[PDB]
């Protein structure tokens, strides 16, 4: 499975690469300002793991099962 | 001369070689690997529904007696282990009958009361024989020697007609029939069935091994009518060592509830849950069916002690190799599709600000869903009362679908002050999705105070 993937939180990452087995979904997040894209778990996917590994307080995400739907475009701010 | 007839026929069978554990080999249907997620809107539930594929090996010993099969059933019986013996309809072999030692475990049975010899046994001979035996028993020991029941109970989640069959024997296929199965309600996630087998032993009628395989037919046979009788290496044939005497039956359990735990509820009835079984229906056959559950527990109850009137009738029979005299043991293997059906119901949240100060709330929670091409995605929701003033009087209730988790929730109080405008009241995440749920306030901006009720 192929996401959207940028190791430093950028407000706009390009750069998508084919996932691990271990990962099952894309995760798209936005924490103020800083935006992060990254491989994700399904079972990750609830707020007190997210931001247990996003290093961020507060937060709106989306995890998707499909290939680049974890683009910034998805949240209403 | 005899004793030529007895090596001899002694001699074709242990020259007769095979595998015990495979020739009892059978496999009712091998699917892909394969598993499906399907989550529904219905009303007052998002229910998820997700098939996947599921593999048995079911090894059983005791088989099961029936109208078909009952003719062809008595301790030294000799059977034909196939296609026959598999489908529970396996082929008596008509040879000279030698006499064979029965025992049947009654208690208080002394001396040589515990035993019987069938000199040409004989379904009629020999039924005759234990029933009377029995009748001996039930006028002197059933006066102060009971017996109970050996219960042995066995249920399953009923998935396919394929791995009932391996569960409970191909044989199933006849005896379940009128009972009414409907596997499209269950594989619809309409239905919750359960199926379950309950074998009340009270008595076992139980053979002796014979000295030598000559043991068990009397003198004039021969090697060559065994081979023209259909009897060989590629048929062999067992013999049923052990018979078991009682009540069994099948019961259906067919439940609207879509739980996790109904199985547990049928195992606990006998040996909460109560609400899942007010609403069950029940349809069983003995060897009625009615929308209650005290029909089961009486028809249980009622048969957990021996009858005195006649003897039982035989529901268990075991055989064995006349080669090796070992137990014989079926394995059954079969690819079925396992159905889980979860339903998560809806919910609602009342809000209610009676505070003089005039508040601001923050509701967020987690969204299950799918997404264009149907993929499934979960995703963060945030309220668009959120950021909004509310008065004295201010009161709206925010539907909550099945989909809907992990609610988090913040509450604001207003302060007079130009600093800290607005000021913490309460703020909790992971709220579970009740039924229903009042947040309300009161207070003063210096006594503020609030409600997180569970309703339900």
């Amino acid at each position: 499975l192929q996401c959207y993937n940028c190791p430093n939180p950028t407000a706009d990452c390009k750069t998508a690469v084919n996932c691990s087995s271990d990962f099952d979904a894309c995760l798209i997040t936005k924490a103020g300002l800083q935006v992060y894209n990254k491989c994700w778990k399904f079972e990750h996917c609830n707020f007190n793991d997210v931001t247990t590994r996003l290093r961020e307080n507060e937060l709106t995400y989306y995890c998707c099962k499909k290939d680049l739907c974890n683009f910034n475009e998805q949240l209403e701010n | 001369n005899s004793e030529a007839a007895k090596k001899a026929l002694n001699d074709y069978i242990w020259g007769l070689q095979y595998d015990k554990l495979n020739i009892l080999t059978h496999q009712g249907e091998k699917l892909k690997n394969h598993s499906s997620r399907e989550a529904f809107h219905r009303p007052g539930e998002y229910v998820v529904i997700e098939k996947k594929k599921q593999s048995i090996s079911n090894a059983t010993s005791k088989l099961s007696v029936s109208s078909a099969n009952d003719d062809r059933i008595f301790p030294g019986a000799l059977l034909k282990a196939d296609q026959s013996l598999l489908e529970n309809l396996p082929t008596l072999i008509p040879v000279n009958r030698g006499k064979t030692t029965i025992s049947v475990n009654l208690p208080g049975l002394k001396n040589g009361e515990s035993n019987l010899t069938v000199e040409n046994p004989s379904n009629s001979t020999v039924r005759t024989a234990v029933n009377n035996l029995v009748e001996k028993w039930i006028q002197n020991y059933s006066k102060t020697h009971a017996v109970p029941a050996r219960m042995q109970y066995e249920s399953i989640s009923a998935q396919s007609m394929s791995q009932l069959q391996a569960k409970f024997g191909a044989d199933f296929s006849k005896v379940g029939a009128p009972l009414n199965v409907d596997f499209s309600s269950v594989h619809k996630g309409e239905k919750q069935v359960f199926i379950a087998n309950f074998r009340q032993v009270y008595y076992t009628a139980s053979v002796d091994s014979p000295n030598s395989p000559s043991a068990l037919f009397g003198s004039g046979i021969t090697p060559t009518d065994l081979i023209n009788r259909g009897v060989n290496s590629k048929t062999p044939p067992v013999y049923v060592s052990n018979v078991s005497y009682g009540r069994a039956m099948y019961v259906k359990f067919e439940t609207t509830s879509k739980s996790t735990k109904v199985q547990a509820a049928i195992d606990a009835v006998v040996k909460e849950y109560e609400n899942i079984l007010k609403n069950t229906k029940i349809c069983a056959v003995v060897l009625v069916c009615t929308g209650n559950i005290d029909t089961l527990k009486d028809l249980i109850q009622k048969g957990s002690n021996f009858s005195a009137q006649s003897p039982a009738v035989p529901i268990s029979y075991t055989t064995s190799f006349v080669k090796d005299n070992s137990i014989a043991t079926i394995q059954n293997n079969t690819d079925y599709i396992e159905t889980k059906v979860t339903s998560y119901k809806d919910g609602a949240l009342t809000l209610n600000h009676d505070g003089a100060f005039v508040a601001r709330f923050y509701v967020y929670w987690e969204e299950l869903g799918h997404d264009a091409d149907g993929y499934e995605t979960i995703r963060s929701r945030s309220w668009s009362g959120n950021g909004y003033n509310r008065g004295a009087h201010y009161s709206t209730t925010l539907r909550f679908k099945g989909n809907v988790r992990n609610i988090r929730v913040k509450v604001l109080g207003a302060t007079g002050l130009a600093w800290e405008p607005w000021r913490l009241i309460y703020s909790k995440n992971d709220l579970p999705l009740v039924p229903q749920r009042n947040i309300s306030t009161w207070g003063t901006t210096l006594h503020p105070q609030f409600e997180d009720k569970v309703v339900k």
